[PDB]
């Protein structure tokens, strides 16, 4: 499991690429469901 | 196409403008202002910074 | 754990085939020490005279710009790796690789042996004395 | 190195081309609003 | 590797090992192939615990400084809000 | 026809569109009203501002300042009315930038800037610029030292356009066309972009037709707050960051903080200490490599007891 | 006999002379009450403090800084008694620096100092010293690094002096006594210092056989306002400083400035933000560069409810 | 003078020592105030900064 | 500088003269010696103006600086110490 | 005069310690004069 | 001054013992000029060959530490200099000193004729040519 | 260079000779505050 994930996580040439679209897929997902509103308001 | 004479005669145009604007456009900004600002300030105070 | 102690060290002290055998086991395991740091040094040599046929298959600039720049890139790469303790062989083969542009490698061996750290120059060493083209 | 006339000739027509074909999308966008009224309309 | 030669050690003595050497012969009683496999187990331990401690510490040092360095304006700057609708709600 | 025109116009304006504003503003409410990005600095920073008038607006402005690249002195003036606005700002080096927007239509401006430098060679520039603001689009072109000395045209050249597609989406293009060197064959680029615009929330993208991708998202998270996050992906190598910010507004301060994937860490506090003075203070912590830049700033503003009277001059063209 | 010691002590009790305190504080008034020298940092800076009682006195410090020659992570804690003080802080690195003082005698106190380095090889050094304080006078002596492994005496020697002429005016010594290497023959330094103290102002100088003079002045501009001016002249070449400042005690802040003959220029802001927090801002300019260093930070107290009710223990050996 | 064996342990006690207050000294100053408080605070609170 | 080889310039024309060279024969009305002495000193002239007026821009930046790096965080810490004041004398 | 000034005070090996001097004796005499209370508080 | 021009453009277009008179002190005027260029250029000539002559007087480090530090602080001497127009003689002087003392001068003029001005370079060529014992 | 056994010898006497200086000079400042007191009462 976590070798075909930290591969394409840690350890390519795309790393850098996964890593920024992964964090933006949470940071979108937690404005939009509300939990920010909840959290830093 | 262009003669050698004439792109000669315009670079020498485009370095007079160079020069113009580097001394002439920032007194240019303050006379308009100065000529036509509501009121019109005192010279020593129309570039005083906070007196 | 005393009680066997004693036993043991009274055996080993009065009984010499209890020392033979413990000393045949020992004699064995010093040959084993010696053999084993024998195959390092050799892959190792290896990997050193490896790396200066590897540089010589992807070539050396031969004009002057390309030279100097490659020179540069070659002493930039080479401090670079120098920082890392696991790059010693690849700062060696920088430094090489710039030495063999360099038009006075003597003079540039100098700089090198006050710039550069010893366990990069030992690798860098041995990598003169493989490459006995090195001028 | 130093490109070659007929080299520097083709380059010209290919990018005048890429940019025809820009205006041409440009033309689409200033009439694309229409064609989305449409598709409201299609149901 | 030979019986003669290891023959050599023919004689030894209680008495006459010297104190160290009585102490030495404590390193003896473990069999150099396991204590020396031992001790690199040891040394390769010993690193990965002090990478695993920098590293936790390295972690709680930003979480550290990041906590100060965007709560302490904002807690003024909040802070600093609040008094003015304590303020303007006495009006 | 005017007979179709006048239908088409007709049939235009039942769709009820609106202007998209400028392509380099899809991502404004992201880029510069939530990131950090065009508030850090380092060093210490003074503004000293005099306003003369609101209506024709004309303020005079000294900066000095004392860190990384900045100008240890720049001295600023600007005039501005409801059909022109021309600035101008030079450095103790004499390095001048200027400003001159001037509307020949309500819907119609031209924006001309220059960048002097004197017997140093730091390259001059030119740039002459021509904006359209339609009932529902926007046009743009821009020339970039342009010339034709050498017999055929030189310099940079970039079309623009955005159009709104319904009251809520806008789609974009852009296009490039560049020659260095008439030695040389001129390079085209294009760049795609669109926006998808609520009250509540905007998401815009810029895909270069290279590989590079923009993308951010903004989110209101009530009256006194807002966050926005901006991903950026480049294919030069393969390079990505992803940057997650959020502003506070309070009465008197206004905070902003951002993080973003490569480890760094900034903030900027704004506080009104005085009714004339606002202080800040800018911090940037890059935990990879735990150094910090601080930078600490004041503007002032002086003119306005005479000034109160007066009114800002509508839609001056900055 | 102690019928003359005896004759002698009442002889000597007549004078009301008084202790004139250690040497080098005869310019604490200046050298660190007003001129900024001891409070300027650069970047960052964070304290956590915790204290946990006051009789005993013992609290624990946690530093966070990033910048110049600034340690990312400082860990300190420290326990006091009227008998004895114990502090020690380590770096990120492992670098440690310890304090021990003790009190034999309310008139004789012993201090140990140590600062280890792990694997890197950085000196690591002990200072050992010796104080007394009379009624007239005090007298120190200090070792560093004393070692006779080499089988001769080796290390740093200090013996100091300071006697009170008046009940105003204080005349002292100072003798060096070095010898880093056997192989090498002693070196031997003597300094006079000397201080003239009155309620309103005081003045001292130091000056080295060597040819250096440090001199100063300090006088009181009110009950919240006090400057003064330092100057030191060193002849290893000839050069010379001098220093003038001042200090503003307000309610909630304290502001030092000053300025010296080399064009530096440099203030200190410390205010009381919050009753745990204190803020302090450092800006040092140097006109003949126009760089300026700019430190921001902030200290933090979170033990005083419990502690409210007890009383620092008195005549703590700091 | 000196023995250079009595130079060699007299050394070897120095590192010693070294080792010892550099590891021993600061646990030391915490062992002190922890049972010598008044009061005595909580083994998580001991170290805690603002907690 | 000989007689016979300045006579080599025997004849002139008013109308030969190119409007360039008319032009020029203006700077050659003032004598050389005399003119390239004036240059000179213009060229002193200018330098030490532009010293000047670099030296006094440099001075009046040193003052500005000056006043707002100690006249700032002072007004402010005075400003601050004031209000104190006068909410404590409304007591 | 000048000339006598300018040179110890400009242009000497020790034009450093005299203007450090100097400045100090200024500095001094402000304080005491009274002046600084009157200017400073 | 327009009828004083005109007389005078009168008589220099049609008298020519006017024109001859003007000409013989214009060529006066131009002798005098080059005669000035020539006296400066040797004074500044005799200054460089007085400096490679004061540097002989003051001698060169023989021990190899002494030759690497006085090297190093030319260097760093001619860099501080080179920053100043005024000192071009002097930079040079401390680039000469350096080069004099370097083993490999030839190498050492590739790194100056690259990382040195040419102004300084012109005085330094100079120096290298009075000093026809640099090798 | 290094130092001959000779001066090294030379440079101990003297650096002990100063600070033996020192402390006598010391003993004067101890012993300062009753000359002084002399002083006010010469007069
Ligand atoms: C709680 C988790 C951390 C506990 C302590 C871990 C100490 C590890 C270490 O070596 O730290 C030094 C590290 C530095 O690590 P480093 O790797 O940069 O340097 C050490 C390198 N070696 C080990 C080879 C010598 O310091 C920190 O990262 C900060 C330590 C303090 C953290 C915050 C404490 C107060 C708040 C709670
Ligand atoms: C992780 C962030 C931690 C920030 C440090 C702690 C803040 C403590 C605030 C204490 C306080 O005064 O609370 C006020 C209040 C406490 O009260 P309250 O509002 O929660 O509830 C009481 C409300 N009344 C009074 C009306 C009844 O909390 C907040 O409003 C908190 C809002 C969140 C603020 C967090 C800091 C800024 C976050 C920026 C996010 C953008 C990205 C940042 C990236 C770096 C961080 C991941
Ligand atoms: C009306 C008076 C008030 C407004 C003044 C506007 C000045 C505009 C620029 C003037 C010319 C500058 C220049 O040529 O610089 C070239 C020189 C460069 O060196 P140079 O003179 O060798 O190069 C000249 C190059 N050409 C000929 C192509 C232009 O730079 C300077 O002299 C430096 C200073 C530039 C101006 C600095 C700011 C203005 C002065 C301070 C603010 C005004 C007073 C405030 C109180
Ligand atoms: C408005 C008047 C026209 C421009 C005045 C001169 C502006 C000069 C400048 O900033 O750059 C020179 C520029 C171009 O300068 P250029 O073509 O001489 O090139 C020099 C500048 N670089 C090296 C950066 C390309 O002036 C123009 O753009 C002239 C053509 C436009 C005329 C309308
Ligand atoms: C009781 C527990 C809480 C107090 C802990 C005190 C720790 C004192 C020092 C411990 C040993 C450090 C050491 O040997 O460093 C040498 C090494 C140097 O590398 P080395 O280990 O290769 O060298 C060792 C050299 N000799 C053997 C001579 C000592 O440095 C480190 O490990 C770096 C971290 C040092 C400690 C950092 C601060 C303390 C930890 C964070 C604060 C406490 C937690 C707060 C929450
Ligand atoms: C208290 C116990 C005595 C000192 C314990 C060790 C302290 C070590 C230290 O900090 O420096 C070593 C020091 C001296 O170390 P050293 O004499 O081995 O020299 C190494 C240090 N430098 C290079 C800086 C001189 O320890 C002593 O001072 C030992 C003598 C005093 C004993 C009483
Ligand atoms: C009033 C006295 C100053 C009037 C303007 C003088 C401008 C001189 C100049 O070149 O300035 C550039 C100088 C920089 O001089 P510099 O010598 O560092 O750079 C210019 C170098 N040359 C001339 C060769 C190109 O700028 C300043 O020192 C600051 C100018 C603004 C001063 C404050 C104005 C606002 C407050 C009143
Ligand atoms: C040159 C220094 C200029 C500082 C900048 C201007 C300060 C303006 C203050 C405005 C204000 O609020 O005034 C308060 C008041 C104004 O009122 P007042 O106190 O003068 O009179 C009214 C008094 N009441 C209200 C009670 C009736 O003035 C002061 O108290 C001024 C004290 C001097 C403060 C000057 C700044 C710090 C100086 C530090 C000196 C040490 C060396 C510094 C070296 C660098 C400077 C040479
Ligand atoms: C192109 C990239 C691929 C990944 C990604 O885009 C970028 O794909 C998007 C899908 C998004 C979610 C869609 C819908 C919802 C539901 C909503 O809840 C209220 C719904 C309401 C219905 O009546 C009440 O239930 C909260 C937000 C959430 C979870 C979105 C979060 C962000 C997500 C995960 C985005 C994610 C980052
Ligand atoms: C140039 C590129 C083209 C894509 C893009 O720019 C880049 O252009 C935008 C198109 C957007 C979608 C269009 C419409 C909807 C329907 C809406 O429905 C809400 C309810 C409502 C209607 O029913 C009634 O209230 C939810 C959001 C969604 C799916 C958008 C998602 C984001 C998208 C993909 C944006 C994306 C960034
Ligand atoms: C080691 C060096 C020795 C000199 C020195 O340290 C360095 O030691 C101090 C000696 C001081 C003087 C001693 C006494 C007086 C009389 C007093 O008279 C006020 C009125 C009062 C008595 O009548 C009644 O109120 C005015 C000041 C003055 C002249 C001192 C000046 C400063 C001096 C020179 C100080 C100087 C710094
Ligand atoms: C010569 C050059 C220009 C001027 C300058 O030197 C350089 O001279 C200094 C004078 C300073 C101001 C003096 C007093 C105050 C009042 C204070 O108190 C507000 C209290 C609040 C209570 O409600 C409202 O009244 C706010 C700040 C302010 C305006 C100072 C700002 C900085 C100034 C402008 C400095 C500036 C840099
Ligand atoms: C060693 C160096 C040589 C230069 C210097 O020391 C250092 O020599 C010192 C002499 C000092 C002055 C002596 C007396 C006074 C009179 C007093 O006024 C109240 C007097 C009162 C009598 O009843 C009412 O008149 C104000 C101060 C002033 C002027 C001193 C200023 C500082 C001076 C100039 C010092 C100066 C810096």
């Amino acid at each position: 499991p976590i070798t075909g994930a930290y591969n394409a996580l840690f350890v390519s040439e795309n790393a850098s690429i996964v890593r920024s679209v992964v964090a933006f897929g949470l940071a979108v997902t937690f404005l939009a469901s509300g939990w920010a509103e909840a959290i830093l308001s | 196409l262009g003669a050698d004479s004439k792109q000669e005669r315009i670079s020498k145009l485009i370095e007079i403008s160079r020069v113009v604007i580097h001394y002439g456009y920032l007194p240019m900004i303050l006379y308009l202002g100065y000529t036509r600002s509501e009121p019109k300030p005192s010279i020593i105070r129309l570039l005083s910074p906070l007196s | 754990v005393l009680a066997y102690a004693a036993y043991f060290d009274y055996q080993r002290r009065h009984n010499a085939e209890f020392r033979r055998q413990l000393r045949r086991n020992e004699r064995r395991q010093a040959r084993a020490e010696k053999d084993l740091a024998e195959a390092s040094a050799k892959a190792q040599r290896q990997r050193i005279k490896q790396a200066v046929d590897e540089a010589k298959e992807e070539g050396f600039p031969t004009s002057a710009e390309d030279k100097e720049a490659f020179f540069l890139e070659q002493v930039q790469a080479g401090e670079m790796m120098s920082a890392d303790p696991s790059k010693h062989l690849e700062a060696a083969l920088c430094f090489y690789k710039a030495l063999k542009v360099y038009p006075t490698p003597g003079d540039l061996i100098n700089i090198y042996d006050k710039t550069v750290s010893k366990p990069i120059l030992d690798i860098l060493a041995e990598m003169i004395a493989y490459d006995s083209s090195l001028r | 190195p130093q490109p070659s006339p007929e080299e520097l000739r083709a380059a010209e027509a290919e990018a005048a081309s890429t940019i025809q074909r820009a205006i041409a999308t440009a033309a689409v966008l200033y009439l694309a609003p229409f064609i989305v009224d449409a598709v409201y309309k299609m149901f | 590797d030979t019986d003669s030669e290891i023959s050599t050690e023919s004689n030894f003595d209680p008495s006459e090992e010297t104190l160290a050497d009585r102490l030495h012969a404590l390193r003896d009683m473990v069999p150099p192939a396991y204590r020396g496999w031992i001790y690199h187990k040891y040394e390769q331990t010993t690193s990965a615990v002090r990478k695993a401690l920098s590293f936790a510490g390295r972690a709680a040092w930003t979480v550290s400084v990041t906590a100060l360095l965007v709560g302490v304006p904002f807690s003024l700057a909040y802070g600093e809000d609040q008094q003015y609708a304590a303020m303007e709600q006495e009006q | 026809l005017s007979d179709l025109y006048d239908a088409f116009q007709e049939r235009r304006q039942k769709l009820g569109l609106s202007n998209p504003g400028l392509v380099e503003n899809i991502a404004k409410e992201v880029q510069r009203d939530v990131l950090t990005t065009n508030l850090m600095f380092s060093g210490l920073r003074a503004d000293l501002t005099k306003a003369f008038s609101l209506n024709p607006l004309f303020q005079v402005s000294h900066q000095f300042a004392m860190g990384e690249r900045l100008s240890p002195y720049t001295f600023a003036a600007l005039y501005g009315t409801s059909k022109m606005f021309a600035q101008g700002n030079i450095d103790d080096q004499g390095n001048l930038s200027t400003t001159f927007n001037y509307r020949w239509t309500p819907s119609f401006t031209t924006k001309t800037r220059f960048q002097i430098t004197p017997g140093a060679t730091g390259q001059d520039m030119a740039q002459f610029e021509h904006e359209y603001s339609g009932a529902d689009f926007t046009a743009t072109i821009k020339a970039l030292n342009p010339s034709f000395l050498e017999g055929g045209l030189t310099g940079i050249f970039v079309g623009q356009y955005l159009q709104s597609i319904t009251p809520k989406l806008s789609l974009g293009l852009e296009a490039v066309w560049q020659r260095a060197g008439l030695t040389q064959g001129p390079d085209t680029a294009i760049s795609y972009v669109g926006r998808y615009k609520t009250e509540n929330w905007i998401a815009s993208a810029q895909l270069q037709a290279q590989g590079a991708l923009n993308a951010s998202y903004w989110q209101r998270l009530g009256e006194k707050v807002q966050a926005g996050v901006d991903m950026t992906l480049s294919v030069n190598t393969k390079e990505g960051i992803t940057t997650f910010g959020a502003k506070y507004d309070f009465r008197m301060s206004t905070f902003r903080a951002q993080i973003d994937t490569k480890g760094k860490l900034s903030c900027v506090l704004e506080k009104r200490v005085a009714a004339p003075v606002m202080m800040t203070f800018a911090a940037d912590v890059d935990h990879f490599t735990q150094q910090a830049k601080v930078g600490v700033g004041i503007s002032i503003e002086a003119g306005g007891e005479e000034l109160q009277d007066q009114q800002p001059a509508p839609n001056i063209p900055f």
